[PDB]
């Protein structure tokens, strides 16, 4: 699986837009939507937030955790504890780029959300690091990755599940 | 405080009598040789103990000291009172290092207090000193007696001692010092240069000082490729108040392998198996190289050496051979004399033009260590009961050949300078190339004007050869064929497309760990270089002796050269025929002995000799 | 780069003289006086140092002025070739002592001699005399 | 020793990391199979000499020349089936009319078995829906945008958008069409896309 | 005091929200922070540097690079403080075996235009400086202290983790604990970094007319030591200060050095891929040749040879340890005025490892290698000539008939068996010289005199036969050659003004540089049986032709053919291959050779 | 996507895939062996070989020629899989050069096991302990090196080892591409060269 394709599923979380236009609801395959209203917020999938805000037909909203105290406790609290802890969303890496490289006009302080997000990018790609070197050197049969983002999993893991394939059959030679 | 843990650990490795008994016999072997440091193997120390091992190899001072303790406390067990008749009990370690195995140029400053074996030629040494560890001292105005113990930054704990002994008062009284029941060690510096083939590019070889003490001290000479286990440690110069960050580093060595010195069943059983094995050792000489079987032949026979007399007289006769070779260019005389650099123990390699009559023989250089000048020593003496390969030879000063011509002619070299004056020892084989005057050798002129060399000079060569670049067909095709087979030929460690690489270390343990014919080709069974070089090794030692029938028919053969020169032609002899040439065959036919390992000179032995010696004078 | 080639007694080596002193970093030189070393550059012990450096010669001393060799004809050959480099590539290259280096030489060369016998004869070729 | 010309088949698929389809070895083909015919030969005589003399020594070389032939088919048949691949990456990474220059490295049979997947392939992706089926070879990667801007690298003829519509690709005009319409183009480097 | 401590810890700060924050790119494209992923990337590589540039720093914020411009000694501890506490947060949580933090050095650069050794006036003290340079001595890596502790030496107590200034100042001990001096420094409790000293040269393009070229001490820290070796083209940024340890008030000055910039072996993955297609396409060996002294009209064969010697053969080690030579002799005999001089000029500056000569300005020992006492410690040690110099690349010697006979016969084993070996002064080693001699040489009689014939040549057939190729360029009298040179010589000299354009068809030098360096350290050829084949019997027809024509003169012919000629189109076969990157040299190959050999046997009958 | 993928290699298995090029070039490599009974007809290539004959020959053919009961030919082992080999790797994995020791170092091993030596114990936890050791310096190596020479780095290892790095910098330079947004535009494949 390539980053594009963990990019389309986090696309298709939903976001807030305040449409500068009108349109009745629209019936999509999966789930309608609207009626979009000129001025008042409405929820969409990430795709078409980001296509209409291309299009210049609305103003981007953030979501409720990019907020700096709320992303800084998450920071925190992601560099104080040693296993992964519950992000805000399972493609806040994603969501991040995606909203402050087409919307930073409307997202204030992005310069700070995109720091802490990378802060946080660090911290956990850092503990899935020590994950797997933890696991190679312990012989471990099985890992808990509970709150790990796919994202964070498809950067490192086609690398550590051939290694690990490698030292199963290496540790699993002599079965006669 | 913590390393009685440390200690407890060392001792517990070291009592392997519930187990193996490897190191408990290892220390009973000690105690038995009346020997005081105990040869480690990391490895072993690995296999009991990994964390201790890792421990000991990055935590190297402080591991060491407690190491040596729990020695102290086994030995002491084993047998109490031979651990009182020495000071303390060394440990030196082998085995593998892992990535601390170094080189000078790779020996950075991040290595600092760490085990580390480094690999390299040695330069030269200081001369062996005593060194205070602990001086008695008694007070006849009290009938008492004291001791101190002596400690500098060279030492495991490091604490710099005053120099000084206590003198005019103890209790405000005079004492004097038992030098009898004090204890000195003895002390000696080496430098480590990194091996010069090694060197990335235009950087020249890069060094590094090591420190001997105790048994070690002998173990080590310029010229000697070795393997030395230590501990890296930079030395503080402080200027008293003051100092600059500038360090200078040593490696305190703990243990020191020669690694270019070094079962005999099999070649004894091989000389049987093989018919007259000189001429498939003379054959896989030097593989690369086609033709020259005489030269091989001779050359073989300089490798192997005749046996060196003591008359009753008190006079000796030389057992070296020298042989010269001259020739036109390229007809391989460089590269035979480079096969021979690899292939012996101890040859020196020199050229003409890039050496001295000095550093031929000794220079006198002043020893750093005390600011003394003393005797360093030159390229023929390093070569002792070796060889040494001069190429370039017609291109020497004469001054520089005066030094030349001693070596030659008495195996020494005289020297008087500094306050010293020696009978340096030079016993060794001069194996020299040489061009023609004009380049090239001319046929139409005689020998003796081709060759620029003086008659004094060519006499003290056993065997001269003339090989010319004769461009017949048929010769050339073989040449060509062999050369072209060469410049194709890739190892079988090694990538289709490879460039080889610029040399780097690549040794990483203390013993080589791969522990007789060539596969490729079926004519005549070729010898293995290895397998050459130990069977070399071998038959210099057998010392055969001449019988009767040898004598004979080489007297007999000798008085035929000679009678045949009445006749010969003046113009074209290559050298005259005299006692010289007698002594030329009886090393030869020595040499051939040696490589048979017959014990006794044989009629076979005379042949091949004599057939050399005839080929070498009166033919081309 | 100039040559002044004739017969005695026409004013070549009064030319030489003169340009040595209308020009500014001119240096003159003469013959059997002049050698290899000293009109390029020369390696020496240095005097406090006692290292080896190199030392500006007639050459590099004229970098960017004129160098005048009166007689030329009269100098030796491991002299008068040494101005090679000098004269085309303007550089002196020394490679002596461990100094591996290039100094510049940018200097105008003007020089002074006499044919074969002293006297110019017109019979012959400027080659040939 | 026997193998090496194989050996020289597998060296030359394994020289190519990147999938690009060299020559085909029609001469070290020729000599490998040359190469097991005369052993096969041999086994031949010698086994029925064996049998029929009653002489046993044989038997080691029998199954020496035996795995000796079977490394053979093993060799030539991997050099065939990786080729195979390499062929089979082609039809999806550049398209079905593949470039003269690329078609001159391939066997005729090897043009067969190409031709025969594309016929296989084109069925099957006519059989997943009612009408006109689900072309799987577009779509490559995921979208991002309905429409996009590009420009033409080759000088090339009219190009239909939809009936009567149409964009003549001249070299270094520039359109804004369908993403769906370019991909194949794009694909094969008559067009850019920019931005 | 606490205000100073707080002005640290502000400016601490300030470095730190630098490398937290700096980010390049745009919206439309993306972003990548710059340092924050250089510091994770070097940290996990285990590598603990990080290069920041003063643009950079000045970009983000220009008090900073201002105050590490004007006070660089102060500031850049800070800096490499920051760097080290945004490297553990960057990087934690890390494995076993490196939870201790590590110290990183943070190196910077700058895009400014640089200043020069006789532009460094006093006032320009304790500043950043910017100069370029030539390396001519390179000390060996030594240890410098950073932290020590000292032990009371009599009553035993100790003061620990002593900070030391960084560069070749020293510390003072205190004279107070007992003795005047009580303390001595503990040898095992102090952490020390690797520090080399090297001589800075002059640019010769930058020395005023008649001078000599002055040069500078500098200093190099931790990651910095080997990252330059003598002979090397740089630009230094460092720190113009006082050594700190005839006249009375004076002190040394030297630059610590915090930046090395190579001005010309890391290929980016960009010009790997250029020269993979460089050695792909079919005429990069047409390409090369016309890249090759471009501003030189005609005499492509011997461009062609100079290709073959600055791509070179393939060295190889034999089974019994027997090394040959892949490195490609090139002489060039011939008339004057006819551009060797020129070719020399352009292959040393081409050639990724090239060393200019003189013949009358060398010396034997300064070729090869010299013995010299070493000033401060009385010992004999060894210097590096120009043959030493060049290890790895090509030596030009111009106007090689001038040395000295003594002096030609040094290089007999350096040109060859590539080795020097010295026995001097109690120092005997072997040296290597893996380099390529390409010499220039004008006739014994100055024009080639084709009725003299073999007087024209004074070398011997010693030396001539270490040569590869022999090139006897005649200068041949053309009035259709000589209107065209003419024409183009005008237009080059026109040409000095217009903007230095690049030509279709042809490399520019350092992309030809670097190519070169390429394809030497990775593709080693070797010779195709068949091609093998063809050339043992053209050699054997050459060697017959040469015998036959000694015979027909009964005269020995000045040039010899011999094995090494045999070897010289095996490597020069080699070396054609290598430039295509082949893993064999085909029977054309082998055919270019074969004509290239023939050229230069043209030129010896 | 429809990307050429090599047959996999199956060396570390019970036993090697058949179309693998990887597993034909490990099993070409060659392995002494001592022949326990004389062949004829083979002296044109070691007329018959005689008993006892040391004799080095490629894997696949020992395999082949390998039965159980040790009819045909002892095998024994290359010096890389013997006891001191073993304890060097034991010293520090990271260091040994495993490309110029057979650069298929652990597929060989792993198919060395088939001839039932007595030390295959041995073999089997060397192998494994030295993938463990060398696992973490690979691991960073290749996903750390971004957009630099990795010759240095890719020089020691396998082909197995270097197959696992070329994934970690695959992954690494697919992240960096879509975090720089150069994933989004569609491109000509690697065809276009022709
Ligand atoms: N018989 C031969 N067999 C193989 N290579 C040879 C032979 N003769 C010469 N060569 C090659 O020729 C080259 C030059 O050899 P070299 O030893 O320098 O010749 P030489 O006799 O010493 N001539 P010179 O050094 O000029 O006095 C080397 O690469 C040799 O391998
Ligand atoms: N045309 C002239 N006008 C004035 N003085 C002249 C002229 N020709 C020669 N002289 C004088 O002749 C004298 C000799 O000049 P000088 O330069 O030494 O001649 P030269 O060319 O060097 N002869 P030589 O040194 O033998 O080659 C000087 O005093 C000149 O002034
Ligand atoms: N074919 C050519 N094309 C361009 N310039 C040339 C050519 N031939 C000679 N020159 C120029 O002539 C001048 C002298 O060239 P140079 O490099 O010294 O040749 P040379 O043969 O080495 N001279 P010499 O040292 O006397 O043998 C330079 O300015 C060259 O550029
Ligand atoms: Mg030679
Ligand atoms: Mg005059
Ligand atoms: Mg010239
Ligand atoms: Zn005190």
């Amino acid at each position: 699986m390539d980053a594009a394709e963990v990019e389309f599923l986090a696309e298709k979380e939903l976001v807030t837009i305040i449409p500068n236009f009108s349109l009745d609801k629209i019936y999509l395959i999966g789930g309608d939507l609207g009626p979009f209203n000129p001025g008042l917020p409405v929820e969409v999938p990430l795709w078409l937030a980001i296509n209409l805000k291309q299009r210049q037909k609305c103003r981007l909203l953030p979501p409720e955790w990019m907020d700096v105290e709320k992303l800084e406790k998450m920071r925190d609290h992601e560099r104080k504890e040693e296993t992964f802890t519950p992000m805000p969303s399972p493609y806040y890496m994603e969501l991040t780029k995606l909203l402050l490289n087409h919307a930073s006009d409307n997202i204030p302080k992005a310069d700070e959300i995109r720091t802490l997000v990378k802060d946080m990018w660090d911290t956990r790609i850092a503990k899935l690091r020590v994950s797997a070197d933890s696991f190679v050197r312990q012989q471990e049969a099985h890992a808990k990755l509970d709150n790990l983002t796919l994202m964070e999993i498809n950067t490192s893991g086609t690398f550590l599940t051939q290694a690990l394939n490698h030292m199963y059959k290496l540790r699993t030679n002599l079965q006669p | 405080v913590e390393l009685r843990e440390a200690q407890r650990d060392y001792l517990d490795f070291l009592d392997d009598e519930e187990d193996q008994g490897i190191y408990q016999s290892k220390v009973r072997e000690l105690i038995s040789d009346n020997q005081y440091r105990l040869i480690v193997n990391v490895n072993d120390l690995r296999r009991k103990n990994e964390k201790r091992a890792n421990r000991l190899l990055n935590n190297a001072f402080e591991e060491l000291v407690a190491f040596q303790r729990a020695l102290k406390d086994f030995v002491a067990s084993i047998d109490a009172t031979y651990a009182k008749q020495y000071e303390e009990f060394y440990v030196g370690l082998e085995g593998s290092f892992g990535s601390k195995h170094v080189s000078p140029r790779t020996l950075t400053s991040c290595f600092l207090s760490c085990v580390v074996c480094v690999e390299g030629i040695v330069t030269k040494c200081s001369l062996v000193r005593p060194k205070v560890v602990r001086s008695v001292h008694y007070c006849p105005a009290t009938k008492k007696t004291i001791e101190r113990r002596y400690s500098d930054l060279t030492t495991l704990v490091a604490f710099p001692s005053s120099s000084v002994y206590p003198t005019k008062d103890e209790e405000n009284n005079p004492l004097e010092t038992e030098y009898g029941l004090s204890v000195y060690k003895d002390h000696q510096t080496i430098t480590i240069q990194e091996m010069p083939e090694k060197a990335p590019a235009g950087q020249l070889p890069r060094s590094v000082d090591v420190i001997l003490d105790d048994d070690l001290v002998d173990k080590a000479k310029p010229g000697d490729r070795v393997q030395v286990v230590g501990t890296y440690r930079c030395l503080p110069g402080k200027k008293g108040g003051y100092t600059s960050g500038t360090f200078r580093t040593v490696l305190i060595a703990c243990n020191v392998k020669q690694m270019s010195k070094d079962i005999a069943k099999i070649k004894k059983f091989s000389k049987t198996r093989s018919k007259d094995i000189f001429d498939q050792l003379a054959k896989s000489l030097a593989p690369s190289i086609h033709g020259h079987d005489y030269v091989k032949k001779a050359i073989l026979c300089l490798l192997l050496g005749g046996v060196e007399r003591d008359l009753e007289n008190g006079s000796h006769i030389r057992g070296d051979i020298n042989i010269l070779l001259i020739g036109d260019p390229s007809v391989a005389k460089s590269q035979l004399l480079r096969y021979v650099l690899c292939t012996a123990p101890r040859a020196i390699p020199t050229t003409g033009r890039g050496s001295s009559g000095v550093g031929l023989t000794a220079a006198v250089t002043t020893d750093q260590e005390t600011g003394e000048r003393r005797l360093e020593a030159g390229a023929m003496v390093l070569a002792d009961r070796g060889v040494v390969c001069i190429d370039e030879f017609d291109k020497m000063s004469d001054m520089d050949r005066t030094a030349i011509h001693e070596v030659m002619e008495q195996g020494r070299v005289t020297i008087a300078k500094a306050g010293i004056h020696a009978r340096l020892n030079a016993r060794c084989s001069v194996l020299a190339a040489a061009n023609p005057v004009y380049g090239r050798y001319d046929q139409y002129k005689t020998p003796m004007e081709n060759i620029g060399l003086q008659d004094s000079l060519l006499s003290r060569f056993d065997l001269l050869f003339i090989m010319l670049d004769q461009m017949d067909p048929e010769q050339d095709r073989e040449i060509s064929d062999h050369v072209l087979r060469m410049h194709r030929y890739r190892a079988p460690g090694e990538q289709d497309g490879d460039a080889m690489p610029l040399g780097s270390a690549v040794d990483i343990l203390a013993t080589d760990d791969p522990n007789l014919h060539g596969t490729k080709k079926k004519k005549e069974k070729m010898v293995s270089a290895a397998f050459m070089k130990k069977y070399i090794h071998v038959a210099k030692i057998i010392k055969p002796v001449l019988t009767q029938e040898s004598a004979t028919y080489i007297a007999e053969e000798y008085s035929r050269l000679r009678s045949q020169d009445s006749m010969s032609s003046d113009t074209a002899r290559t050298s005259p025929v005299t006692a010289r040439t007698l002594e030329t065959l009886i090393r030869l036919a020595t040499a051939h002995a040696k490589a048979r390992m017959s014990k006794t000179v044989d009629l076979q032995d005379a042949e091949e000799a004599v057939e050399l010696v005839q080929y070498a004078y009166f033919k081309k | 780069n100039v040559l002044l080639c004739g017969d005695p007694g026409t004013a070549k080596s009064q030319f030489l003289k003169y340009i040595e002193k209308v020009s500014s970093r001119a240096i003159f030189t003469t013959g059997q006086g002049a050698s290899a070393v000293g009109l390029t550059a020369y390696v020496q012990r240095h005097p406090v140092s006692r290292e080896w450096t190199l030392e500006a010669g007639a050459l590099v001393l004229a970098d960017r002025g004129v160098c005048l060799i009166d007689e030329f004809d009269k100098m030796n050959d491991q002299d008068r070739t040494s101005i090679h480099e000098a004269m085309e590539q303007q550089s002196i290259s020394i490679s002596k002592a461990g100094i591996v280096t290039s100094l510049q030489a940018r200097c105008t060369v003007i020089a002074a001699a006499n044919p074969i016998g002293g006297r110019y004869d017109p019979s012959l070729t400027f080659s040939e005399n | 020793m026997f193998c090496e010309k194989a050996m020289e088949l597998i060296r030359e698929l394994h020289r190519a990391p990147e999938g690009q389809l060299p020559a085909f070895n029609e001469d070290g083909l020729r000599q490998v199979l040359e190469e097991m015919k005369a052993l096969y030969e041999q086994n031949q005589s010698d086994v029925n000499e064996a049998k029929s003399g009653g002489r046993s020594d044989l038997i080691p070389t029998i199954k020496f020349r035996h795995c000796s032939l079977l490394r053979n088919r093993r060799c030539t048949v991997a050099y065939l089936y990786d080729r195979l691949l390499r062929i089979r990456a082609l039809r999806w990474e550049y398209g079905s009319v593949l470039p003269n220059a690329l078609r001159f490295h391939m066997a005729a049979e090897e043009m067969e078995w190409f031709n025969n997947y594309k016929r296989s392939l084109a069925t099957y992706m006519r059989s997943l829906g009612g009408d006109e089926g689900l072309d799987i070879t577009q779509d490559m990667k995921p979208p991002k945008s309905l429409y996009i801007e590009v420009r033409c690298l080759k000088d090339y003829g009219e190009f239909e958008v939809d009936d009567g519509t149409s964009v003549l690709l001249k070299k270094n005009s520039q359109h804004f069409l369908p993403r769906w319409k370019c991909e194949q183009l794009i694909r094969q480097g008559v067009l850019e896309h920019i931005l | 005091a606490d205000e100073g401590q707080a002005r640290k810890s502000q400016l601490q700060r300030r470095f730190k929200e630098f490398l937290r924050q700096y980010r390049v790119g745009t919206d439309r494209t993306g972003f990548t922070f710059k340092y924050r992923d250089e510091l994770k990337r070097h940290y996990n590589l285990g590598e603990y540097w990080i290069e920041v540039e003063m643009e950079d720093l000045a970009s983000f914020d220009e008090d900073l690079a201002d105050y590490l411009y004007k006070q660089p000694a102060e500031h850049l501890q800070l800096l490499e403080e920051a760097a080290k506490e945004v490297a553990d947060e960057v990087t934690r949580p890390r494995p076993s075996g490196e939870e201790v933090l590590q110290d990183i050095q943070v190196m910077l650069k700058s895009d400014a235009s640089p200043s020069s050794i006789r532009s460094l006036k006093s006032d320009m003290m304790s500043h950043l400086v910017k100069i370029p340079g030539i390396i001519i001595a390179a000390s060996a890596v030594r240890a410098k202290a950073t932290r020590i502790s000292i032990q009371c030496r009599s009553c035993r107590n100790t003061l620990t983790n002593i900070a030391m200034r960084p560069g070749l100042e020293g510390y003072a001990l205190p004279r107070k604990c007992c003795p005047l001096d009580p303390y001595f420094i503990m040898p095992d409790k102090c952490k020390c970094v690797d520090f080399q000293t090297l001589k800075l040269q002059e640019l010769p393009d930058a020395v005023p007319h008649g001078e000599m070229p002055r040069h500078m001490q500098l200093y190099c820290d931790r990651y910095l030591c080997d990252k330059v070796v003598p002979g090397n083209r740089v630009t230094i940024m460092g720190i113009y200060s006082i050594k700190k340890f005839v006249g009375v008030g004076i002190r040394s000055s030297y630059i610590r050095v915090l930046g090395i910039q190579v001005d010309t072996g890391a290929v980016s993955p960009q010009e790997e891929e250029e020269f993979r297609r460089l050695a792909a396409l079919p005429n990069v060996y047409e390409v090369i040749s016309k890249s090759i002294a471009p501003s030189i009209f005609g005499g492509t064969d011997m461009k062609k040879a100079i290709a073959c010697l600055l791509f070179g053969g393939s060295r190889k080690r034999l089974p019994d340890g027997l090394t040959r030579r892949g490195d490609i002799n090139l002489l060039m005999l011939g008339d004057p005025g006819t551009a060797k001089s020129q070719l020399l000029k352009f292959v040393e500056k081409c050639s990724p490892i090239g060393v200019y000569t003189s013949g009358k300005g060398s010396s034997a020992a300064g070729l090869t290698a010299s013995v010299m006492r070493d000033p401060s410690s009385r010992n004999f040690i060894m210097e590096g000539g120009a043959m030493v110099l060049a290890d790895g690349g090509v030596v030009c010697i111009d106007e090689f008939d001038k040395m000295r006979e003594d002096d030609r016969v040094a290089i007999h084993e350096a040109m060859e068996q590539q080795t020097i070996s010295i026995a001097k002064a109690g120092i005997t080693t072997t040296l290597n010289s893996r380099c390529s001699v390409l010499a220039a040489a004008n006739s014994v009689f100055g024009r080639w005199d084709e009725t003299k014939g073999e007087d024209n040549i004074d070398f011997m057939p010693t030396i001539l036969s270490r040569f590869d190729m022999i090139f006897i360029v005649k200068d041949e009298h053309n009035e259709e050659r000589d209107v065209m040179l003419a024409k183009h010589v005008i237009t080059l000299h026109v040409s000095a003004l217009t903007q230095t354009q690049a030509v279709e068809g042809e490399i520019d030098l350092a992309k030809l540089k670097k190519f070169i360096a390429y394809c030497r350290v990775k593709c080693g050829p070797r010779l195709s049986a068949e091609a093998a084949e063809k050339l043992k019997n053209r050699y054997i027809i050459m060697r017959s032709g040469a015998r036959q024509h000694e015979r027909d003169s009964d005269r020995r012919s000045s040039i010899p053919i011999t094995v090494r000629q045999l070897e010289a189109i095996v490597r020069i076969a080699e070396a054609l291959s290598k430039m295509k990157l082949q893993p064999f040299a085909t029977e054309a190959d082998v055919e270019e050779a074969l004509r290239l050999f023939q050229v230069s046997t043209l030129d010896a009958a | 996507s429809e990307a050429y993928f090599r047959v996999e290699s199956g060396a570390l298995g019970p036993e090697e895939n058949f179309l693998s090029l990887d597993d034909i070039l490990m099993s070409h490599e060659k392995l002494p062996v001592r022949t326990e009974t004389a062949m004829p007809r083979l002296g044109a290539f070691f007329n018959a070989v005689p008993q006892g004959s040391k004799l080095e020959l490629p894997l696949w053919l020992a395999k082949g020629l390998f039965d159980n009961k040790r009819r045909i030919l002892s095998v024994e082992l290359p010096k890389i899989y013997q006891e001191g080999w073993r304890t060097v790797f034991s010293a520090d994995p990271n260091v040994v050069d495993l490309h110029k020791m057979g650069p298929h170092f652990y597929g060989f091993g792993s198919q060395l096991l088939h001839f039932d030596s007595p030390e295959n114990a041995d073999i089997s936890q060397s192998l494994l302990q030295t993938f463990i050791g060398r696992f973490r310096r690979i691991m960073d190596s290749s996903q750390n090196a971004y957009n630099e020479d990795t010759s240095a780095l890719v020089a020691r290892l396998d082909e197995m080892e270097r197959g696992l790095f070329q994934t970690g910098q695959k992954g690494l330079n697919d992240f960096q591409c879509w975090e720089k947004g150069q994933a989004s535009q569609i491109t000509a494949s690697n065809l276009v060269q022709n």
